């Protein structure tokens, strides 16, 4: 564990899988099939926490992907004018597992930071409003509020955003 | 350019023959057409979040004021430096 | 049991690949199941347009005479 | 002429279609090239009124057709309805839609129909129906009038 | 059976072409189809009365109130008798 | 200027013939029309599609070891 790195997936798919491990095992089968196959259709963008080996094994992973917002219905909007806004652009942090082994160690954390360094790099070549993570449960919902991000109620309860421009703070 | 060969059972056959002669379209154009519109309404829907009015509300005001990052984000930002 | 050609446009292979991984099912089955729906909804509205039609063909028929 | 009747396009084709003027081009027109396909085709049901002639000369007409209104609930609308200049005044015109209304009333006992709607290209027809008992329609809907058929019903009691 | 011969500008042809790919029909068949499914609309359409706010209400009330019929209107009908 | 013919059946023929009296027109100006409108959905459609992809490969590239 002297060596780790965070490197995006080579579409090589030429890690090793099957030996990981983090308690849920959703997040496992995630990635026994579900994350190259969805990594190799641009629907996510993985990035893998692995040693700096040969034998390459996976330690962690987060995905990535484009994703956009929109209210349920403008109301009262005779205001003075309106020119619709329908794709309001965003970056959603799809899912996030880190290895038993790593666990208690911050681990979670630094990954969540990496993203945030890769959607903050992204923010000056296409306009990135914030980031959206999903909280399937009481343990990632309240991990994801630690670091600032802001809950969603109602039908959106699994969901929680942090604006772009406090990413910038984060980097100052 | 590209083919897909389909294992269709005989019920379905003549259910799907029965609305490809509605819209008097061959099968082949029927599936196709049909399998092309839901899978770009299933990947527009994946990538759009609806929000309701409090959500709407609480999302709007995070990029009005944007929240300061708390000291253990940033504890981890600089791990990873 | 039965057989059919389909031929697509790397573009719509690609797009049916997404959705189809999109929600977890095979590219087969995501084709299936589209076409399968797709056709109900439309018999179901072929069945609203002809008793729409009856409807029409009795009202028509009540101002002709009895 | 003591011996006009009011009848359902019988599909001969067989009136005096030409020498037809109700005082409008328009009305006149649609009688001579659209009233008989379009009774065939079965979007409207034509009613003449002529005389026991060798070929019926056309002193008037008018047009039914189902519709329903909405914002499906059904209804009938008279669409169309002329008379030629010689019988004008007179009050022919509430007498075909009367026969109109008989009509309708008959269909109401076979099948649902809760009123008739009808159409005002101007204000003197506008007036003409006010004064039959229609009601004014506003918005969109002004060059529209409305008669439920519960009136229908006691007119013929 | 019948036949219908259509004339267009090179544009407007360009144009039915590209959707009839897009559709994955032939150009024929895309123009029969639009053109069937827009008449009936349109008949569907020409049915249907689109009453606003208060056209609604006043018809809700001639059935809950009808009127009685006016004297113009029974001398008509005894006309007819 | 340029010719296409279509064959219809006298169902066919005589709703468009319907359709084309209501709004006040002819039956090649009505079948053209009807064409060109729905040749306009399509391909606005189409090119909503194709502008959402354009959009998807500038995010997902950007949001590639950058």
């Amino acid at each position: 564990m002297d060596d780790l790195t965070i490197e995006i997936l080579t579409d090589d798919a030429d890690y090793d899988l099957q030996r990981f491990d983090c308690g849920e095992e959703a997040l496992n089968l995630f990635l026994t099939t579900h994350l190259v196959r969805q990594h190799r259709n641009k629907i996510l963008r993985a990035y893998i926490l692995c040693r700096n080996t040969p034998e390459r094994q996976v330690l962690g992973y987060y995905t990535l992907c484009g994703s956009c917002f929109e209210r349920a219905a403008l109301p009262s909007k005779s205001k003075q004018k309106k020119i619709p806004y329908k794709n309001i652009p965003s970056v959603t942090l799809g899912r996030l597992a880190i290895d038993r082994s790593l666990q208690g160690q911050g681990w979670g954390a630094t990954l969540v930071a990496h993203a945030m360094n890769v959607v903050w790099s992204a923010s000056l070549a296409v306009g990135i409003h914030g980031l959206f993570v999903e909280a399937l449960n009481e343990k990632a919902h309240t991990f994801y509020k630690s670091l600032g991000f802001i809950p969603l109620v109602g039908e959106n309860e699994n969901a929680l955003f942090f604006p772009t421009k406090s990413i910038e703070l984060l980097f100052t | 350019k590209q083919r897909i060969d389909l294992r269709l059972t005989d019920d379905d056959k003549s259910m799907i023959e029965e609305a490809a002669a509605i819209s008097n379209q061959s099968v082949s154009q029927f599936m196709l057409n049909s399998a092309s519109q839901r899978a770009a309404e299933v990947i527009e829907q994946h990538r759009r979040v609806i929000l309701n009015e409090e959500s709407w509300t609480r999302v709007m005001d995070a990029l009005s004021n944007p929240p300061s990052p708390g000291e253990k984000l940033k504890r981890a930002a600089k791990r990873l430096q």
